[PDB]
């Protein structure tokens, strides 16, 4: 319960501000307004943002290694178990391999920004 | 003679590379960093407070202009419009007619103070010490219209900044 | 006014039509209340609304006009619309869904009765109701925006840039023009 | 009484945030040799509630092109899961005493980066999700070295519990055995908050924008609220992690004194390094965690699975 | 007959004024620092 | 209470706050920008007056036009102007942006910023001095002063 109240009362909050912060001010559109801020100069280019492979290799590197990481996280937990040699082994081989990762990208030219 | 900047070689002893790698590894020059703006912190600052306090100026200081008067309280302008001839940004604007009395005197003396560069050219053209740029640098307005000046707007100035523009004449004019 | 001031010349346009106006951004901010509701589904009115630079133009020209002292006039746009066939430009044209459905007079009335209660403008009113469903007068004798040397502007030409701002899109890619009663 | 409790952290949450502004600006005022806010009440302590009614009372500007759910989304979960992270806080007692409470910190602050794509997918602009994208690279790629240096640490504490790492400084702070890590935890907790010298997108003005420069008003007092709260937070998780402070169960308000100093002057030296360095460029940051943050990592991960095993120094599981 | 008075320097001239860089050393050699830094691990350590 | 004193309270108190929390935004065009940046150096330094040194177009309550308006940056200037949110107020400091200046007469100068934007004070100089545009953003706090937006709300 206590936890659910916290959340609760936090999320209410924030959105309590927002409201107040869209009602309380005072108003005035116009189509010069309420238009992307650009930079003083008008779009030069009605097409989305192109698609960079570089930003799409970070975010699935971090996946992977996110995922590497959600497997060492009960090493505290594992320490405590009196088969300490066979969890020690364990724990280097994740953790070397997780290195081994790192190392295939870094010589593949995969964490560099040089197109 | 030249010097060179950046023409080094760093030595290459163990003892050299090992302080290099304890830079590299414990951040010792970015803590130096640290060091000079920490000794910032607790040396006095340089602000002053504003409008309790001014900026110190000098004597030749160019500000707001001002026409000024013989101590008879006779205008000393006498309409030859050497200020409107060297004007660089065309600011001065000067009418004259013969006066009631029949002295040479100005019906127009118009400066549009927002084409006025402040150069001072106009006060060291005039020959009588007529118009002047005064002291005060803190007359701004909230309209485009109360900074065109006309001959009785300069003449207030004058006789508001007399006590203050005739001691500043006075500390400058030998070096004129 | 007319008897104060005799020489004076009285201006009487229709509903004008703007960027700042409150009739075209009148028939677009109702999307925040789902459907469009329309007396009698907005088919016994007629409405001939006029541009405001139109109007503009007709003031400044009555100013130099010495004909136009002691003299009436009716600023009227070229074409005539039914409500609903106007309104439902309007959506096509701000591209929003038009959800329209009847509603009767006197509950119309209620919800504008209870828009009332706001301090600030309210969003709309009773009189604002009965004047959105007031058909526009026609007045032939007298004089209109051609006796001013004005030529109505219509509102097909300059009904995009009123409502350009209510579309959520830029640059989307057309609508076709309202029905319009023939005189006569 | 809990909802009293509840509400007895959140507004002085939201005061140290308002009044963190006037610090920030005071000691970055002194830092350059001037004074900062001291005009607005005595020295300076109305600025922030200046700030405050000013910035309520403009006008929130919404793009007529921007996703209206999203554009108000993204604050509401910022500033919703900034207050979130403090409910755990060992001060020294928690509001909710959580068994497994760093990993719900780890949680909850990998949430926070939807605000950040929320907020440039609703701008519409292209100028801004770009910035996005560049944010959310950035801060994904620092959350996996917190995750990790936060591992090796509870190896010598012993469970998740923040409670537990009261106990296990209750002789020694954990920055003399883990100094290695702790260096690399403060620059981390930099780069998640988008903190100078890693702002790129904040502050760069280098020809980028930032994924919030569409917001105005309230809307953007809120993304304001949210990033001044972490971080406060993540510098009170510093001083608990790295700098334990005795606990005296019979005056618990002896540790919240000293818990509250070193919080206080661990957040000064995030104002402290704003006003000593450029900033990284963007390529520059990511090889900082690539190439350099994540090898010393895993290798120091590696080091404090085997130390406590090869020195006989397990912690207990409970 | 008062004399020519202008801005000059004093008899003399001015004092010798500094210009060259001045970056002091300072702190201990790596040696030392790693030496610190692993005995500051070992104690904690232990 | 008679009810215009519950308005005029809540006036000052929005007085207050906008003029207290200035956030400027400066479009540095020519040599007035750097008298600008004196004003935030140390001796003057206006962020003692809750006036922040720089702040994005979206977050700005004033522009100060500091320096020469040609006409290639004329529409440039009005497309931030129209962006900026409201209540917004526009400096002018300079000669050049008063009125067009030394370059009046020149093909390719607005003459004067308010042909394009509406100003609330005109700081005159070419430069006026880091003092006198303080000056100015001090005279601009006391016309925010004098604003009476709910008196007038409140009696409509
Ligand atoms: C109508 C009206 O009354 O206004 C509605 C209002 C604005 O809509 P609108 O007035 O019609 O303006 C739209 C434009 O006119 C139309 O143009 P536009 O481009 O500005 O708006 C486009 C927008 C249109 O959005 C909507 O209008 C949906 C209403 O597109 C959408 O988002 C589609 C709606 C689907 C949203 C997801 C469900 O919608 C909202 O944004 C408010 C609701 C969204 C906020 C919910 C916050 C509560 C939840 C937070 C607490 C719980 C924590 C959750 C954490 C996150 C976990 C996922
Ligand atoms: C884009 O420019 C700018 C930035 O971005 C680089 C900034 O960071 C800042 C930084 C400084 C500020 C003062 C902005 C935020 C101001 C606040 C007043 C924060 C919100 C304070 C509150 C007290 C929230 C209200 C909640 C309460 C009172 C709880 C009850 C400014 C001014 C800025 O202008
Ligand atoms: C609709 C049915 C009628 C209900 C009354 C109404 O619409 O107007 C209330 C009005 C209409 O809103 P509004 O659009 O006129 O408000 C615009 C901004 N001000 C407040 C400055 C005028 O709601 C209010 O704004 C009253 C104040 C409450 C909001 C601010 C404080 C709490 C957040
Ligand atoms: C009230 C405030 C009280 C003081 C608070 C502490 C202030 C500390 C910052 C100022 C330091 C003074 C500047 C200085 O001496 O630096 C020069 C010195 C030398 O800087 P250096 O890089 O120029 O030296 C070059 C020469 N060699 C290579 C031989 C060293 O800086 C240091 O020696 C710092 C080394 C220790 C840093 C260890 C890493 C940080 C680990 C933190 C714990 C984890
Ligand atoms: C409202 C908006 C919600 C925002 C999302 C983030 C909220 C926090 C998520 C729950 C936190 C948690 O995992 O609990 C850990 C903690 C784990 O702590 P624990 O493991 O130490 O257990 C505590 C008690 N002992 C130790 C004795 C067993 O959970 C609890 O403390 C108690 C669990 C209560 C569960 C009640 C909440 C269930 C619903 C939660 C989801 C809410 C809907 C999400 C909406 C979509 C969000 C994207
Ligand atoms: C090391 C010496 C530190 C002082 C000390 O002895 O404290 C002992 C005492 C120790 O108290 P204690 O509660 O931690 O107990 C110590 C015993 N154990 C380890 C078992 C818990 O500190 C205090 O009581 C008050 C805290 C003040 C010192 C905190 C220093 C942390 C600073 C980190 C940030 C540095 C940046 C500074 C920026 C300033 C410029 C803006
Ligand atoms: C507080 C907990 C104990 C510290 C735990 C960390 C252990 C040390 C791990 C780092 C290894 C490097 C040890 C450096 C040895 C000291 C070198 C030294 O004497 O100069 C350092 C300097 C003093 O330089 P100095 O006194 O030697 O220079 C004087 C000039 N000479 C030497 C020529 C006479 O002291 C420091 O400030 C270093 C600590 C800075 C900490 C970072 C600031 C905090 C910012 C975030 C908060
Ligand atoms: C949920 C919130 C719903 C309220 C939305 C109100 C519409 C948005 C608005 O505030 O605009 C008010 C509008 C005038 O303001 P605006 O057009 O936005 O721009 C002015 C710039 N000077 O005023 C207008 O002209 C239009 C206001 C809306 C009219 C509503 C008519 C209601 C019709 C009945 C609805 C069904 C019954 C409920
Ligand atoms: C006394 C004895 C002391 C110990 C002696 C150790 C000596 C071996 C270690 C040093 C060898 C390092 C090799 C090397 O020099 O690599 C350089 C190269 C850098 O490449 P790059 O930065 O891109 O080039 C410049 C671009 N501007 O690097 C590369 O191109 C690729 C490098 C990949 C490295 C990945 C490592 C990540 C994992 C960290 C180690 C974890 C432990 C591994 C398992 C060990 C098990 C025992
Ligand atoms: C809280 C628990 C901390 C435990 C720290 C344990 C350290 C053990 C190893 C010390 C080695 C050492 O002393 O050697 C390093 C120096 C001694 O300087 P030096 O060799 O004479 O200078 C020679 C080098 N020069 C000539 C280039 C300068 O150390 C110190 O002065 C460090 C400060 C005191 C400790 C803090
Ligand atoms: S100061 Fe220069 S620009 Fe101004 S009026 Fe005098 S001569 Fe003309
Ligand atoms: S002010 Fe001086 S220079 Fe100008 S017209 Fe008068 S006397 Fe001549
Ligand atoms: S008014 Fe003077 S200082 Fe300012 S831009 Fe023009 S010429 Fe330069």
């Amino acid at each position: 319960m206590n936890l659910m109240l916290a959340l609760l009362t936090n999320f209410t909050l924030a959105t309590l501000l927002v409201i107040i912060a869209f009602w309380l001010p005072q108003l005035n559109v116009y189509s010069e307004k309420t238009s992307p801020y650009e930079c003083g100069f008008d779009p030069m280019g009605s097409a989305r943002l192109p698609f960079s492979m570089k930003f799409f290799l970070v975010a699935i590197t971090f996946l992977l290694f996110d995922l590497e990481i959600a497997l060492l996280l009960p090493l505290p937990w594992a320490s405590q178990t009196a088969n300490l040699n066979t969890m020690l082994t364990m724990a280097l081989f994740l953790i070397i391999l997780l290195a081994v990762s790192l190392a295939y990208e870094w010589t593949q030219k995969g964490l560099e920004w040089t197109e | 003679t030249y010097k060179y900047v950046n023409l080094r070689e760093p030595s290459m002893d163990m003892k050299s590379v090992t302080d290099r790698a304890a830079q590299t590894l414990l951040w010792t020059e970015l803590i130096r960093g640290l060091g000079m703006t920490l000794s910032y912190l607790f040396r006095e600052p340089a602000t002053i407070n504003y409008p309790f306090e001014k900026g110190p100026l000098s004597p030749r200081f160019r500000g707001e202009h001002a026409l000024r008067r013989y101590p008879s309280g006779e205008e000393r302008c006498i309409a030859c419009k050497l200020c409107e001839a060297v004007c660089p940004a065309q600011a001065i604007t000067i009418e004259a007619e013969p006066r009631a009395d029949g002295s040479r005197r100005t019906t127009r003396y118009d400066i549009d103070m927002t084409k006025c560069i402040y150069c001072g050219f106009c006060q060291e053209a005039c020959p009588v010490d007529a118009i002047v740029e005064g002291p005060n640098f803190e007359f701004s307005t909230e309209t485009h219209e109360e900074l065109l000046y006309n001959k009785e707007k300069l003449l207030n100035n004058g006789d508001k900044w007399e006590a203050e523009i005739a001691a500043n004449i006075q500390a400058d004019y030998l070096y004129r | 006014v007319r008897e104060t001031f005799p020489e004076a010349t009285i201006i009487k346009p229709a509903e004008i039509f703007g960027r700042e106006d409150r009739f075209l951004n009148y028939f677009a901010n109702i999307r925040w209340f789902g459907g469009v509701p329309l007396i009698s589904l907005g088919k016994k009115t007629v409405k001939q609304p006029v541009y405001i630079v139109d109007v503009t133009k007709g003031i400044i020209n009555a100013i130099k006009d010495p004909d136009a002292r002691g003299k009436t006039f009716a600023f009227v746009g070229p074409s005539r619309y039914l409500l609903f066939d106007l309104v439902q430009y309007v959506f096509a044209v701000a591209h929003r869904p038009f959800l329209p459905y009847p509603l009767p007079h006197f509950a119309y009335r209620w919800i504008g009765r209870l828009f009332e209660i706001s301090p600030f403008e309210p969003w709309t009113t009773r009189d604002k109701v009965e004047r959105i469903h007031t058909t526009d007068k026609i007045l032939p004798h007298l004089p209109g925006l051609e006796d001013l040397g004005v030529e109505a502007t219509p509102l097909e030409l300059k009904a995009i840039e009123v409502l350009r701002r209510h579309r959520t899109y830029r640059w989307l890619s057309d609508v076709q023009p309202a029905k319009t009663i023939p005189t006569s | 009484m809990f909802m009293i409790n509840i509400l007895m952290l959140i507004i002085p949450i939201l005061l140290a945030v308002a009044f963190l502004t006037l610090v920030e600006r005071k000691v970055l005022g002194y830092m350059q040799l001037r004074k900062g806010p001291n005009v607005v009440g005595p020295y300076g302590l109305l600025q922030p509630i200046a700030d405050a009614i000013k910035l309520f009372i403009k006008e929130p500007l919404r793009p007529a092109t921007s996703s209206a759910s999203m554009f108000i989304l993204a604050p509401i979960m910022a500033l919703g899961l900034a207050l979130t992270m403090w409910i755990p806080l060992p001060m020294p007692y928690p509001l909710i005493n959580m068994n497994l409470g760093v990993l719900f910190m780890l949680a909850m602050s990998s949430l926070a980066v939807y605000s950040i794509l929320w907020s440039g997918w609703a701008s519409n602009s292209k100028y801004a999700l770009i910035g996005a994208l560049r944010a959310v690279a950035q801060t994904i790629s620092y959350e996996v070295t917190l995750a990790i240096i936060l591992l090796s640490v509870l190896l010598m504490s012993g469970s998740f519990t923040l409670s537990t790492l009261i106990t296990t400084q209750e002789q020694m702070w954990l920055i003399l055995p883990a100094w290695p890590l702790a260096m690399m935890w403060f620059i981390s907790t930099l780069a998640e908050t988008n903190r100078a010298p890693f702002d790129l997108t904040e502050g760069e003005s280098e020809l980028v924008s930032g994924f919030n420069v569409e917001y105005a008003a309230g809307p953007f007092a809120l993304f304001f609220m949210a990033e001044y709260a972490n971080i406060i937070m993540m510098n009170i998780f510093t001083a608990i992690l790295f700098l334990g402070t005795s606990h005296n169960p019979h005056m618990p308000e002896l540790y919240t004194i000293n818990f509250t100093i070193k919080s206080l002057l661990l957040t000064m030296s995030f104002l402290w390094i704003r006003a000593s360095y450029p900033r990284f460029r963007y390529d520059q940051l990511m090889h900082l965690l690539w190439k350099n943050f994540l090898p010393l990592t895993l290798a120091l991960c590696m080091w404090h699975v085997s130390l406590p095993i090869l020195t006989s120094g397990i912690p207990p599981q409970t | 007959a008062s004399k020519v008075k202008q801005d000059m320097p004093p008899v003399g001239g001015y004092g010798p004024i500094d210009y060259k860089r001045n970056l002091p050393r300072r702190g201990l050699s790596g040696y030392s620092m790693f030496a610190v830094g692993i005995g500051a691990l070992l104690f904690g350590y232990w | 209470s008679r009810g215009e004193y519950v308005v005029a309270k809540l006036d000052d108190l929005i007085n207050w706050a906008r003029r207290s929390s200035l956030w400027p935004m400066t479009f540095g065009l020519a040599c007035c920008a750097v008298e600008m940046m004196h004003m935030a150096a140390p001796r003057y330094d206006m962020d003692r007056f809750g006036v922040v040194f720089r702040a994005s177009p979206r977050q700005s309550d004033v522009m100060i036009v500091a320096g020469t308006l040609t006409n290639k940056m004329a529409p440039a200037l009005r497309k931030v102007y129209d962006q900026m949110p409201e209540p917004r107020y526009v400096v002018s400091m300079g000669s050049c942006a008063n009125g067009g200046g030394y370059y009046h007469y020149s093909y390719s100068v607005v003459r004067g910023c308010d042909r394009i934007v509406p100003v609330d004070i005109y700081v005159p100089g070419c430069p006026p001095t880091a003092e006198a545009l303080l000056y100015g953003i001090l005279q601009l706090q006391k016309k925010i002063k004098r604003e009476k937006r709910l008196r007038i709300w409140y009696r409509r």
